[PDB]
């Protein structure tokens, strides 16, 4: 009538709780502080979840920042260990560099070229690259002067400079 | 082939060595003395406990990512004991370090958490709940995704 894992070991504790799932060490993780130090531990997949999940959510607003000319925000961000050149399909196979080109941010843009490492040439799963999409705006009228030059500069970037 | 252990209890169990020696613990013990008579002592196991784990391991002797659903039916059988029991099992195969024998038994209480809320959890085992409703809350909403 009391406490059953009180008198385990930890060790065996942790592989009961290793054949769990993450919604179920979770719910558990929630009894007392004890289980929510084990539930949460670095080996167990709640852990390991949590991580890519917080990376989710700082990766959709990195895709804000950027999009928005927000550099400081995008160096906010990116100084939160997180690296933008590093994509897959629940991302839509889409880059904060591609954001920053759609949203006229060719400063965050610059910025993002320069201090990291991307495949300009790289297509998105709308069928997009940076150099397409740098391209295809060249080509529309509705685009001021000034940024119609800031994109030129761009593509010889992309186009033209040495790699690795 | 026979050897024999004694529980702490006192009371004395003959089993094969081929048995025995599926608990590392006494496999080691044979060693470190005559191998092949004398019962040899095993301090941290009553004999109600002992008297199953022979029964686990004779019915094991054989044999040969983590799933908890494919526990055999015999075993699922032999593990419908109380939780007392249960957790005295899972003891007994740390102390004898039958690793077939733990994981089963973690497994089967491993299903007992699956399926159950946080309380529900707790009114299983016995877990006090010693959050405050503010902690709590705040474990309840930094594990929103699930």
């Amino acid at each position: 009538k009391k406490n059953f894992f009180s008198d385990l070991p930890e060790e065996t504790i942790v592989n009961t709780l290793s054949f769990l799932k993450a919604n179920t060490l979770a719910r558990i993780a929630q009894t007392c502080q004890f289980f929510n130090r084990l539930a949460n531990d670095k080996h167990l997949e709640l852990h390991q979840l949590r991580q890519q999940h917080i990376k989710r959510e700082l990766w959709g607003n990195l895709m804000v920042a950027a999009r928005s000319n927000n550099l400081e925000e995008v160096k906010k961000i990116l100084k939160k260990g997180i690296d933008p050149t590093q994509t897959n399909s629940y991302h839509l196979n889409r880059t904060p560099l591609l954001a920053a080109i759609e949203g006229k941010a060719y400063q965050t843009a610059n910025y993002l070229w320069r201090k990291y490492t991307f495949d300009p040439n790289f297509k998105d799963n709308y069928g997009d690259s940076p150099i397409s999409l740098l391209k295809k705006q060249l080509a529309n009228p509705a685009f001021k002067d000034k940024e119609k030059k800031q994109i030129r500069a761009l593509i010889r970037g992309m186009q033209e400079e040495k790699i690795a | 082939p026979s050897i024999k252990l004694q529980s702490s209890d006192g009371e004395i169990f003959e089993v094969d060595v081929e048995i025995a020696k599926q608990s590392v613990t006494i496999k080691t013990m044979l060693e470190d003395l005559g191998m092949d008579d004398d019962p040899v002592p095993l301090p941290n196991v009553n004999a109600a406990i002992l008297k199953k784990v022979i029964q686990w391991c004779t019915h094991h002797k054989d044999d040969p990512e983590k799933r908890t659903d494919d526990i055999p039916v015999w075993d699922q059988e032999f593990l419908k004991v109380d939780q007392g029991t249960l957790f005295e099992l899972i003891l007994a195969a740390n102390y004898l370090d039958i690793k077939g024998l733990l994981d089963v038994t973690c497994k089967t209480v491993a299903n007992m958490i699956k399926g159950k809320t946080p309380e529900e959890i707790r009114k299983t085992f016995n877990i006090k709940n010693d959050f405050t409703e503010e902690e709590e809350a705040q474990v309840r909403k930094e594990n929103q995704w699930c």
